[PDB]
């Protein structure tokens, strides 16, 4: 609640601290954070129910002033802020700590990770396509819809060289030339598309690593949604 | 630019950005309006040739960087 | 002959759409509707239902499904497609050769019994009492669904249903029942949220979700006395509390003369006849319905009556188990146990919604087998069975009526031909030789639907009862001599 | 003699036709190489982002083909939350590859039902193919390198460096010992004006909006106590009417 400026005097010659006109709900968070119960009555207060905190540094702005209750033993409770002069600078990094939060949380729930730069999507469609033929266990209509799922994957690869300018089919015979050698040569190399430089790259060193969770249900959710694009036998139109 | 209505969106760019200048500082309302303007024009000769933006992007992040610790 | 054309054109319009909606494999389809929304469901009963119509024969078609939903829980485009493919083969006949249109409804008339004799041929006979052959039978309603899992407690629940309604009798004198079953009143599922479907048991008798009028009350009464009234218990209408609780009291003592265990009121109950009948060691419930009444005399055995003190010395609590007050899932309910009740139970509201559409579509195909103790296959395998049979009949029929008899040769062959086109194969190479495998073999060779290559049922059998296949042909005459029997289309009042 | 000749095909292409149309402009903001989308309401709003559900959410699709695309990425939002731009990549363009094949007179059908065999076929290839990561906190320095797969997408780069440190130390902050669980509600988001976006950096714990004003209070305090009071402690007036 308010404080009324002839008690600002009084606690300025102690080097207190006041505030006022604070969020109910930013009040519940402070009893996580440091511990320390809300007190209702004065009369009731017990030393034993303040709490302790770190450095506390108030910054100097004209047009507001912070109070860092940070630095605490057991706060359990982050806080992000985003700083930026326009709109959209504030836009445009709230949805990489929204995305970026989530891809962390998930490497510590899900123990599986997966690495990125087209390293899943490459060796899945030249796996699938090399061994229909030693199966031969479907049909021979199938091997059309297999061939289709090996190719459909492959334009990850050409759209990330596409916008930065180079060319998809150069990098993709240095991936399949790599991928004859490795398999001979009896051992497991990552292979994986580098677009700074344009050439193959390792990506294990390179530090490209993307969740399990992610790639998982994007094979399996875009297959059904695009098998009922052409499981459409007519397209309807009512009131128009 | 404060009387005038913006409204295309490449525009509200550098208007966005001339209230950027009009902050910490009273000069340069000129310099980043003529200066943004300049960079648009001469990359034109690089859309022409085949260059896609991208790496426009990142030469000029590279130059930047030169610049400002030559300052 | 405007209106014979319009009546082909809108007949056959609204059934070229759900052709592609019959089979396992059928292919999906999309109903843009006006306020920016789709339909992604292949179900052609969701699927016309939204559509809006002019023409009136595509209304008779949208009346027509849902009264055949009623008897099948499944095949509902199988009848449009037989009864639209009809009326597409007589198009050259009725218009182009100029036959008339009686000549045609008189054939149907004919053709209609050789049709129903044909399926009675080509059917197999089934054992209604065994156990494990009916769970084969359900399960055409039960794959593909969320009860896949719990298929062996869903036949339970489905079979044990049926039993207690079905009655088997016969003799010479009174007839033959045909083991007449109804599946709305006396099987009407009762929704309870909480429990397991594991623990889901069909219960013999009714079910109210009315509490006790009091909190503390006997969990179990060894010998329960039902007592049924209609005039509730309170202070009637022409120092005035002591007549008021004289009055119910007197009323109250007229029904403790044969000293009840139970007293049911059909409207409200006063505060004041509570503690009167609290002490008598009775349970009494307010509020209840008077279609239940009915229900509840035949688990009971009391007699209606509408005054308190019209009440006869014939009632008796007898035929009544228990009387449990036991609550289930947050709520009071009441035991009482030819009508049971289905208690279904699940995790969460979703789950019961849609166990209900899959238990009454489940039990569908088992009321179906109990009409008579006869299977068809499935898959096209009836469907072309008879078109072959009706060609080599064909060498009494000479005269007027053989010209629209080959209407409906070539319209058994639709079912089948729908199938091959969603499986992909030729359906030139596909149904010529199906046709010619009925001329040397056997009747029961069908067409597999994941496969489209000619197969024997031998390996899956898919096998449908033939209410399925009687009501197809049936309903498919009766809208074909629909349809022709209007000439003429006059609007206004 | 009515009409029976063609399924015509026409309705499957005009399907087709709308996801390429889709795909060729979402396409272009695909991994961190790719471009930033901007959406302007009318009204003046601005917003820069690369993912597929918040740009689909503010545009209308009149088109029923593309309505099931957005209304698919919707889902993958609520469960995988990465990546929904390239899921809608893979539905148009593979299309586009069974576009050649629907011409020859290939049934659909036997088409997708070769993606559903395939699809088994993946998931065997994705348990050998997958790496297990142990739950030892000494991982901190691997997950620098996984947490700029995210960053570097959404952002030129330049920016990165600034929030590497930032968003790792926010997830193993709040994340409990002993392979426990976490909670993202924890970590505030928080934004302000009339600064330069190099100047953000983290927050351990909760920050204040409204600050005391007055000249005298201290300008850093190493260690304070903490109280939490319900009661006014400005100026009150009498309970009852004086």
């Amino acid at each position: 609640k308010g404080i009324d400026p002839m008690s600002l005097d009084v606690f300025a010659k102690h080097n207190i601290l006041a505030l006022r006109r604070a969020k109910r709900r930013n009040m519940e968070r402070l009893q996580l954070v440091t511990g320390g119960e809300a007190q209702n009555s004065v009369e009731d207060l017990s030393p034993q129910i303040l709490g302790f905190s770190g450095l506390v540094y108030q910054e100097t702005i004209g047009e507001e002033k912070f109070t860092y209750v940070t630095e605490n033993t057991d706060p359990k409770s982050c806080t992000i802020l985003i700083k930026g002069s326009t709109h959209y600078a504030l836009a445009q990094t709230k949805d990489a700590v929204r995305d970026g939060l989530r891809a962390v949380a998930n490497v510590l729930k899900d123990k599986n990770i997966i690495p990125g730069a087209g390293a899943f999507y490459i060796a899945l469609s030249r796996y699938l396509r090399s061994a229909n033929m030693n199966k031969l266990g479907a049909k021979g209509k199938t091997k059309t819809g297999i061939e289709a799922f090996a190719e459909a994957l492959l334009v990850i690869p050409k759209t990330l060289v596409k916008n930065s300018g180079f060319d998809p089919l150069d990098v993709l015979a240095m991936v399949e030339d790599e991928l004859d050698d490795a398999q001979d040569s009896d051992e497991t190399r990552y292979v994986g598309v580098d677009l700074n430089i344009g050439d193959s790259c390792d990506p294990t060193i390179e530090g490209i690593w993307d969740s399990y969770r992610v790639l998982r249900n994007a094979i399996t959710g875009a297959t059904g949604i695009a098998s009922n694009l052409l499981l459409c036998d007519e397209l309807l139109r009512a009131g128009r | 630019l404060r009387e005038l209505d913006i409204v295309h969106p490449a525009v509200k760019v550098l208007v966005m950005a001339t209230e950027q200048q009009k902050i910490d500082m009273g000069d340069g309302t000129n310099l980043v309006m003529i200066l943004a303007g300049e960079l648009l024009n001469v990359s034109e000769k690089l859309i022409s040739m085949g260059l896609s933006a991208v790496e426009i992007i990142q030469g000029y992040n590279m130059a930047r960087k030169f610049t400002l610790k030559e300052l | 002959r405007q209106a014979q054309i319009s009546n082909i054109t809108a007949a056959k319009a609204v059934a070229d759409v759900i052709r592609t909606c019959l089979g396992p494999k059928a292919m999906l389809k999309m109903l843009l509707d006006p306020m920016g929304g789709l339909v992604l469901t292949n179900d052609g009963h969701a699927i016309l239902r939204e559509i809006d119509v002019a023409h009136p024969a595509a209304k008779s078609m949208l009346e027509l499904s849902r009264t055949q939903d009623e008897e099948v829980g499944d095949g509902t485009t199988t009848v449009i497609i037989l009864a639209g493919e009809i009326l597409a083969q007589c198009a050259p006949y009725l218009i182009e050769k100029n036959i008339h249109p009686v000549i045609i409804i008189q054939a149907l008339k004919k053709a209609l019994t050789d049709a129903l004799e044909v399926i009675k041929q080509v059917s197999k006979p089934v054992d209604v009492e065994n156990d494990a052959a009916m769970k084969k039978l359900i399960q055409a309603s039960i794959g593909t669904k969320y009860v896949i899992h719990w298929s062996e407690k869903m036949c339970e629940l489905a079979l044990d249903a049926v039993k207690t309604v079905r009655k088997d009798l016969g003799q010479t004198v009174e007839g033959e029942p045909n083991f007449e079953i109804d599946i709305k009143r006396y099987v009407r599922v009762e929704k309870i949220p909480g429990g397991d479907v594991l623990d889901s048991r069909v219960l013999k008798g009714v079910l109210l979700n009315k509490d006790v009028v009091h909190p503390k009350m006997s969990r179990h009464i060894e010998n329960p006395r039902v007592v049924l009234l209609d005039c509730p218990l309170e202070y009637k209408k022409g120092r005035i509390l002591q007549i008021e609780e004289e009055q119910v009291q007197l009323m109250c003592e007229q029904i403790l003369a044969v000293r009840p265990t139970l007293v049911i009121t059909e409207k409200g109950v006063s505060d004041l006849a509570q503690h009167y009948l609290l002490k008598g060691g009775c349970s009494v419930l307010r509020r209840v319905k008077k279609s239940d009444n009915n229900r509840i005399a035949r688990v009971t055995g009391a007699t209606i009556v509408n005054r308190v003190e019209d009440l006869k010395e014939s009632d008796v609590g007898t035929n009544c188990g228990l009387f449990k007050v036991e609550m289930i899932g947050d709520e009071y309910f009441s035991f009482l146990d030819k009508a049971c009740t289905i208690m279904l139970r699940g995790g969460s509201k979703d789950i019961l919604n849609e166990i209900d559409r899959n238990l009454q579509d489940a039990m569908a195909v088992a009321r179906n087998v109990m009409l008579s103790p006869s299977l068809s296959p499935g898959g096209g395998a009836t469907e072309m069975a008879v078109s072959v049979k009706l060609a080599e009949k064909a060498k009494q029929l000479e005269g007027i009526q053989q010209w629209p008899y080959q209407a409906v040769a070539d319209a058994m062959e639709c079912i089948p031909r729908t199938l091959i086109q969603n499986a992909g194969g030729d359906p030139i190479r596909l149904l010529s030789q199906l046709r010619a495998k009925h001329a040397q073999g056997n009747f029961t060779t069908g067409i597999d639907g994941d496969k489209g290559k000619i197969v024997d049922m031998v390996s899956y059998g898919i096998w449908e009862p033939e209410v399925i296949k009687q009501q197809s042909v049936k309903t498919a005459i009766e809208s074909a001599c629909l349809l022709l029997r209007v000439d003429d289309i006059v609007s206004g009042v | 003699p009515k009409a029976e000749s063609l399924r015509r095909d026409a309705a499957l292409k005009v399907n087709v036709t709308s996801a390429e149309g889709l795909q060729s402009v979402l396409e272009t903001n695909l991994g961190p190489k790719g471009t930033l989308k901007m959406l302007v309401d009318g009204a003046g709003n601005i917003k820069l982002t690369k993912d597929g559900k918040v740009l689909l959410t503010e545009m209308q699709i009149q088109s029923p083909t593309a309505v099931l695309i957005a209304r698919a990425a919707a889902a993958q939002d609520e469960i995988t939350g990465d990546g929904t731009t390239t899921v809608v990549c893979l539905v148009g363009e593979l299309l586009r590859q069974a576009h050649r094949f629907i011409q020859e007179g290939v049934h659909p059908r036997i088409i997708t039902d070769g993606f559903e065999i395939a699809r088994k076929e993946s998931m065997k290839f994705l348990d050998e193919f997958k790496i297990s990561k142990t739950n030892l906190s000494n991982d901190r320095e691997f997950l620098l390198q996984v947490a700029r797969s995210s960053l570097l997408t959404k952002v030129d780069a330049d920016l990165t460096e600034v929030l590497t440190p930032i968003v790792t130390d926010a997830v193993l902050s709040v994340y409990d010992a002993q392979a426990d669980n976490l909670d993202l509600h924890m970590v505030e988001i928080m934004q302000m004006q009339h600064l330069s976006p190099k100047d953000t950096t983290f927050i351990k714990g909760l920050v204040l909006d409204h600050g005391g004003r007055h000249p005298d209070m201290p300008t850093r305090v190493k260690n304070a106590y903490v109280l939490i009071l319900n009661v006014s402690l400005e100026y009150e007036k009498t309970e009852v009417n004086s």
